[PDB]
């Protein structure tokens, strides 16, 4: 219920973790971007934190879409 | 010679293995029995930066559900009729090193919180008191029941899922 | 951004929180589980004089109740087979800053009776012998059962409701 | 304003507290929960002749059995892992006043003990060794349950019983 | 004079015994009631390294399951209503020597996991918490009924089964 | 005055009795209801070298046979809901006395054994865990069944028939 | 006013009653339904040294027969799927006082020894291991059914006649 | 008036106090709780060549045993944390004169050892290091529990026996 | 079968009880003797223990006879 | 049982609090007196004490009444 | 067992007490002296010791009957 | 099926009971040796161990025959 | 599903063990080498690893065929 | 094992004490010297060294006997 929220905290998170594992990660795509607002967040915040450390992680390029997200959201 | 992967689904799980190397976070992995989750922890953990460090399986069915909560952590002196000394743990022994607990669905819900407070923390103590140790240990827990599930029955702490639940790996029959 | 409150009973609840600011008195705060009581306290504390000051948060389930009056308090060398050092506490921890006792109804009458000693004297021995410490921890319980019941099953001691007692929030499903 | 006595059986027992004013021996009341023991202890001091002296009151079940016999005496250093000075004492903040012991039948029977050697000697060790203090406290005994039964359960020394029963008060519910 | 073996078949088992000496594998045994199994091990004991040493022969029939994971390993005080000190172990007083578990199908699974661990690592611990002692005992389970069909049925752990499977001696009726 | 023997098989008997005096070996008694059977126990320990040494005489029978293997030997606290103390046991009660086990055919497969165990090492268990405590009882079991039939009917362990059929007294109606 | 009493046969019957006021044994009222036997029982006891003590009346019929012996004396926990807390006793209910069995006749035979083991001993254990209890509880058995029938019939338990039938009192219809 | 023995074995056991009048020879007094010993101490004291001398009479159960060897002989500053000057000793005050020392039985084994060190040379140290002090202390163990026994038990230091085993008196209940 | 252990046990009895229940009783009359001496006694040395506390508690005098014990005898 | 006290004890309890917290109250409205005589106080002086250092807190302006006091009473 | 100690005892303990509490009392009266002896002392000297330490800061005038006695004994 | 054993064995047994009971009971005699022979001994070495403490005790002379053995086997 | 594991890694063992109970076991025949790789292996690696625990202790000479195999295999 | 020491010591003991304690005892009685060499002496040398101290203080006139002895051994 903060649509607002969920692609300004998951940007603050790809950056946190980009830097924590130093990957190449700049941000999301619009069509992961979409998924990341839809996704229901039971979690929330929290669930977000993960989903994202993990995204990071699995992350190959400089962006994250679809792709890495699919796997859990 | 080699070990075995070679199917796609498998293809893949071997990689978000090699990409999740570089960390540490728990990692909760769930497949019917016999699927590979033990053979893929200590995978993870052959090839987590600590590879060189111990490896602490674990299997929570493998212990009375009343001295869990006395051998996974550790035990302050005269707190149960008999203690020769103040009882070390595998928390402690994984120090270092990854502490793989198999059969995560097995635990009590007294040891499930006391978990979660060391995978925040990562400070514990043994019994009443405070803690005095410093534990490093990354958290592998593998189970072969629906945990979601185990959320609604009442059986399992949420709180504890989503914190073992940062990486995710589901081994396929 | 921001955080979350905008219902009339909420938009109340803040400002409770608000005032209560100034203050050092225990509070009791109690809502279903989910409804944010640990979101209130921190949030009471963030809002109290020493914000800055740490926050020790403590689930009461989340130790065997026989290893929590050792670690909540501390512990005196050689009382229990194995002592590296007399055990600090999360009183100690938490001194100078807010101690948050999540799950109140979960205290051992014994733990429940010597953190009522603390509440009033603010001094505490670990074991058995004397107070030798001093610790200033502004008291923050929050629990989801219904406080009163649990006196007249004699599973909470009173007058140690009361005495957390003083402010009392409630937060609504 | 005032206090409140005014039954026969009260409008007596103020009167008992009144005479024993000049006396120092020990006091045993007995009254079910709330009847007001720890409300004559109080008054009894405040007529004793250290009405001005410290009121040093004591719940024997607001800790934990094992550091009772650490914090009401005190504790000689290095004997128990972990010790910053060996411990003061309530005995001794309680010196040349008032110590009211509430509920008395739970002391374990290594400290009824103790208790009873400092009622006769005044004089009391810290842990294992001798005595090296000197200490004025009148004793100041309440308890709900019946001693008497006690002593035939040896939940409760006889002796020490006599010498608390020196002076003994009984609340009527 | 001697005892008794002459059959092809035992004239066998009994060599199958001999070279087995030099070894401490565990070894599981199966025949019919009264088919001798329990001679056997007593005689691959007499033959073993530790003849001199102890022979702990415990039928695990004769022993309620409830108490079974309290007498075999040991206790940890307590933990279970009464507890006179940490109850020692039939693994502890067979360390050094033999631990003949007569009837293994009878194992409770809490057991049959539990052993397990004891069979790979050799360290236990009595109840919650951790391993703190050193046993070196030599496994022999004995047990009439089919092993192989108890696993299709649940009621026997496999991994346990290929554990004790090392050496395997069938003596027919 | 004195008691009754005069018949020929029990003019007889009586010494039986009187020569066994000297021992210690379990007995065994057999006779129709009536008979005397229990008469004969009392006077095989009112002659054997503990007569002075109590009786413990319990009726196998007067116990649902789920609470005999909790009685007869002990109890160790928690593993049944609700435990005041790890209960002691007749077999302790009957520690260095006679320990009469009235109809013995009515013993569970399971105490069978449990006995069994006992009459051999003499040492025993309170429930899951080991022994802890020394018991020196001498068995006198008396039934009005047949013993080797209830064998052929696997209803009676014979291990254990000839365990106790060391002395047999048979008491003709 | 009053209650009723003035036949011959009553006006005897009462003043039995008023005789065996200064005793314990346990007493055995038979008549028709509906004659006045728990109307004896209660006066009995009303007159009994322990009349200000309670009454505790359960009738035996009340109950289903496999659960007679889980209620009258208690129940040690987890010996039967789901146990809250051991189970207490009308037995334990009725320490101290007098408890009246109605309909005698329906007792199981394992309960009609169980009585009788606690009619001499007084002492009991909640289903199986060892009495922990202390009951002083005066029996009070009422039957319509003529007892020494039962008795030829094998569904009644003649040592326990014997023992309920100290005081015998026979209420004519 | 006087004091009161009249008895035969007791009209005996005074004299053999006078007797002992002469002499320092530790003496061993044994009967069960409440018999006299703690009065025949007393009264050997009176009667010994020092009566004028001090009685210092210390129950050893009186005193956490952990504190015991801080007490009975003395401390040497700073060796366990907290010590305003090296600590004094019962011994010492008792020097000259007698040491009554209570329940014997409950002696540590590290101060059955350093008992029988002073009772020999009676010079002794308090704590690490040497002795620099002269007691000349006629002990007097009673206790009420069998001697003997404890030595078997390896509880009680046989040589500590007969060394106190000079005199024996033993008091029958 | 052992006539002369009735009047010897019942008067052991008579006196156990009549000191346990404080009640001032002697002993049985010859009547009374008589009778003890007649029932069958099933239950035997048990059967008269009961039959007499009952008789000494029943017991109005110093002495009993056919009056308290054909009661139950 | 001593409603003559619940009005004087509280405006000494007002006092303190008011003057701990430095808060510009100054007392009880009638009412909020009223209820304070009301309710059953079964803590009693003590309950009075925290029930009125909250309400010294939760005031606004120079006074109580069934404003703040109802929260709790 | 020393009824013939009770009395005399009782008056020492009496005058130490009246001593140590500067209170004007002489001693007991018939009617307590016998109570006293009629006590059983099951502590004994030391019961009675602080009986009457116990009567004599009881005592008012000069002195000691059933009175404070029988609060005690 | 080692009759050439229950003799042997049996007469190690008479030993152990004839000095464990301190019986002074030497041996079997033929007769009895006979027997012993015969019995199939179900039990076996056990019920031999058995039938021989019992025969020691119940021995009354030096030696066992048919008698004392009869009473069992 | 890895027959050519099979006869390597039994050859490891056969290696290992044959110098932990030091015998003189050089390695398999065809006739064995045979067998063990027809067998199944359900426990796979592990149940291999047994089996040659024990072939090798039963090892008579320095080589291991269809004898001692077939025992277990 | 060294009964021939019994006497000769005991007799040594019996000296040093009876100087000790200036008592006019001389020596033991045989009846007493019997018992002295009858008792098992756990203690050893270290028993009887107390046991004649303790009979010496004991003595009585100038002789020891089953008298004092019979006390302890
Ligand atoms: N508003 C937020 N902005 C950025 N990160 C957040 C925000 N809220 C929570 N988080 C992160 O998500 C996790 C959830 O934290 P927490 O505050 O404990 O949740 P809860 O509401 O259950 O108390 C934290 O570890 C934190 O780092
Ligand atoms: N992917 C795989 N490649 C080779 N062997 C495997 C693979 N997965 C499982 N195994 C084997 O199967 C067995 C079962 O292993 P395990 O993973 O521990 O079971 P579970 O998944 O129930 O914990 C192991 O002994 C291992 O050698
Ligand atoms: N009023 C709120 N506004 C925004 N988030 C909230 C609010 N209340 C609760 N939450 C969220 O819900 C989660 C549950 O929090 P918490 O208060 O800790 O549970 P509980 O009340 O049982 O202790 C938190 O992670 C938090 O981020
Ligand atoms: N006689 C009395 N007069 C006035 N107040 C009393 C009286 N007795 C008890 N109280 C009150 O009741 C409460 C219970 O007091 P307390 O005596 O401490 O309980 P307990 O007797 O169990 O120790 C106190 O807070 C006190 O103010
Ligand atoms: N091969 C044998 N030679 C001689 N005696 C034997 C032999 N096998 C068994 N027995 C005897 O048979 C009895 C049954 O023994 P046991 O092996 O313990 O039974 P189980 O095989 O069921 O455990 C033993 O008392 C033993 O003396
Ligand atoms: N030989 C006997 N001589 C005298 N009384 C006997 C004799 N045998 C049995 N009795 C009596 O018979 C009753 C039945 O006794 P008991 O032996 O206990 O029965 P059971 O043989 O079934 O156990 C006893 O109360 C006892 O007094
Ligand atoms: N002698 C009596 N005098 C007055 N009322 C009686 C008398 N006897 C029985 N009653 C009444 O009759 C009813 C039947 O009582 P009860 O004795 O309980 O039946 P039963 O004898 O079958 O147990 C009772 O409610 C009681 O009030
Ligand atoms: N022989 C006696 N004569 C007179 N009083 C005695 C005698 N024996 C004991 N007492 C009394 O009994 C009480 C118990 O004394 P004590 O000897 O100290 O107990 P214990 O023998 O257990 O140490 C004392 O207060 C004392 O006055
Ligand atoms: N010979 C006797 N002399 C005196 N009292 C006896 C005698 N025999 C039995 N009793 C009493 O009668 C009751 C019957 O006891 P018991 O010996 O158990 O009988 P049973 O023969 O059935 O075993 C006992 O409680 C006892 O007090
Ligand atoms: N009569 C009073 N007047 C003013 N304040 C009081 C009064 N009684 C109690 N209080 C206050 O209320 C609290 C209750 O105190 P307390 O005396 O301990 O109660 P209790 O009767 O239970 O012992 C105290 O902290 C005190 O400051
Ligand atoms: N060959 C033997 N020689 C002497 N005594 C024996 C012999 N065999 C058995 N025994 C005795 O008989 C009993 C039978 O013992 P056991 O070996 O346990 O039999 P099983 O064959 O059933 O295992 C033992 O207690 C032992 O003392
Ligand atoms: N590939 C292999 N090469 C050599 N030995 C192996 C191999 N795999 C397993 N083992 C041996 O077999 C046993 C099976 O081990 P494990 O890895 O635990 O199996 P799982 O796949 O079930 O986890 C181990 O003790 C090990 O020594």
């Amino acid at each position: 219920e903060r649509k607002e929220d969920i692609i300004p905290l998951a940007n603050h998170f790809l950056k946190k973790f980009s830097r924590k594992y130093a990957k190449e990660v700049e941000g999301f795509t619009k069509s992961a971007q979409e998924l990341l607002l839809s996704y229901p967040w039971y979690g929330n915040v929290r669930e977000l934190k993960n989903v994202i450390e993990r995204a990071v992680l699995f992350s190959e390029g400089k962006f994250i879409d679809r792709g890495e997200l699919s796997c859990l959201v | 010679e080699e070990y075995v992967f070679e199917s796609p689904k498998m293809k893949e799980i071997l990689e978000k293995i090699k990409k999740i190397s570089c960390a540490e976070c728990p990692v909760l992995i769930t497949g019917e029995s016999g699927v590979g989750k033990e053979v893929v922890a200590r995978l993870i953990h052959k090839l987590s930066d600590r590879s060189k460090e111990p490896f602490v399986a674990l299997n929570v069915a493998s212990i009375p559900r009343d001295i869990f909560e006395a051998e996974l952590f550790g035990y302050e002196k005269g707190a149960f009729t008999g203690a020769v000394s103040s009882k070390e743990g595998f928390f402690e022994l994984a120090d270092g090193g990854t502490l793989f607990l198999d059969e995560i669905g097995e635990l009590s819900l007294e040891a499930q919180a006391k978990l979660l407070r060391v995978i925040e923390s990562g400070k514990f103590y043994r019994l009443g008191g405070r803690k005095e140790i410093e534990v490093n240990v990354r958290i592998l827990a593998a189970t072969n029941r629906n945990i979601k599930e185990l959320v609604k029955e009442g059986k399992f702490r949420e709180d504890l899922y989503y914190r073992l639940g940062v990486i995710e790996i589901e081994i396929p029959p």
